[PDB]
């Protein structure tokens, strides 16, 4: 399940329920090392309204992806768990976590004064707007 | 459960001799008492309540009931290294042996925490530097925070 309730302004009002499984691959023939990747898409005001963004993730793969509804740090940082049988014979899980911060966006205009028929260039430095690492991300103007 | 060498590293085949028991090579103790699972015919004591020590441990989710149940073995590091290593994990609860002079052992009726008790290992050398039987050991303390 994915979405928000009411305004979605309060943290208690945003929700994202999902489980992700990593099918890691052995590096060599006799190398006990198993390799995988993770990637996440931070939600923005545009993709949150589209069911495409939530159905777009791959929940089970060697390279899964998952949704982040808000900044996840400290106790809420995403963590991967691996149940393990130790050399002492007792089952003891091993885990790692990494924080998924959000970024403050800035918008700028290249010049302080323009003249008629001057090119005006707009740039937005928000890291959270990158939703795919393979493709160029594009935002377009609405005509309705 | 029918032999004096129960829950110890050695052999089920055994004999009673002057120096001690012939089938015993190594064992582990909490508070100078053999760490053994509550099994056999002498494990019917319930203690304060009406629950026997064996089911008392099971309700706490403990499977490491004694040294024999951890799968502890002594394994030589190499083919001819002469160094043997084993390992296991300290449990939260254990069941004390009331009387060691009976076979099987008689177990208490109530589980006890391992915290604040010393842990020891005892090795019996059938052949020391002169070719005589001697027992040697090491100790350590279990703590809590």
């Amino acid at each position: 399940s994915f979405g928000f309730t009411d305004d979605g302004v309060q943290s208690s009002e945003r929700f994202a329920n999902q489980i992700i499984r990593i099918e890691a691959e052995e590096t060599g023939d006799n190398t006990s090392t198993f390799e995988g990747s993770l990637e996440y898409v931070m939600v923005n005001q545009i993709n949150i309204q589209d069911a495409g963004t939530f159905s777009g993730i791959t929940p089970i793969a060697d390279d899964p992806s998952f949704i982040v509804i808000e900044d996840l740090t400290d106790e809420d940082a995403p963590r991967v768990n691996y149940n393990d049988l130790g050399a002492d014979g007792v089952t003891t899980p091993v885990s790692d976590q990494e924080e998924a911060p959000s970024h403050s966006g800035v918008v700028s205009l290249n010049a302080d004064s323009y003249k008629i028929a001057d090119t005006v260039v707009i740039t937005v430095e928000d890291l959270d707007l990158n939703v795919d690492s393979d493709l160029i991300d594009i935002f377009t103007v609405v005509s309705d | 459960n029918s032999k004096a060498t129960d829950d110890a590293v050695g052999s089920a085949t055994t004999q009673s001799l002057s120096f001690g028991e012939l089938g015993r090579l190594l064992d582990v103790t909490f508070d100078d008492v053999i760490w053994s699972t509550p099994d056999g015919a002498n494990n019917t004591a319930t203690g304060n309540d009406s629950d026997t020590c064996s089911t008392e441990l099971s309700n706490a989710g403990i499977t490491d009931t004694g040294l024999g149940a951890t799968g502890f073995t002594l394994v030589e590091t190499g083919a001819a290294t002469g160094v043997f290593v084993g390992d296991f994990q300290i449990p939260s609860f254990w069941c004390r042996v009331s009387d060691t002079t009976t076979t099987p052992y008689t177990y208490a009726g109530d589980e006890e925490t391992t915290t604040g008790l010393d842990i020891e290992v005892n090795y019996v050398d059938f052949r020391d530097a002169s070719g005589e039987i001697v027992e040697v050991g090491d100790s350590a303390g279990v703590r809590a925070n």
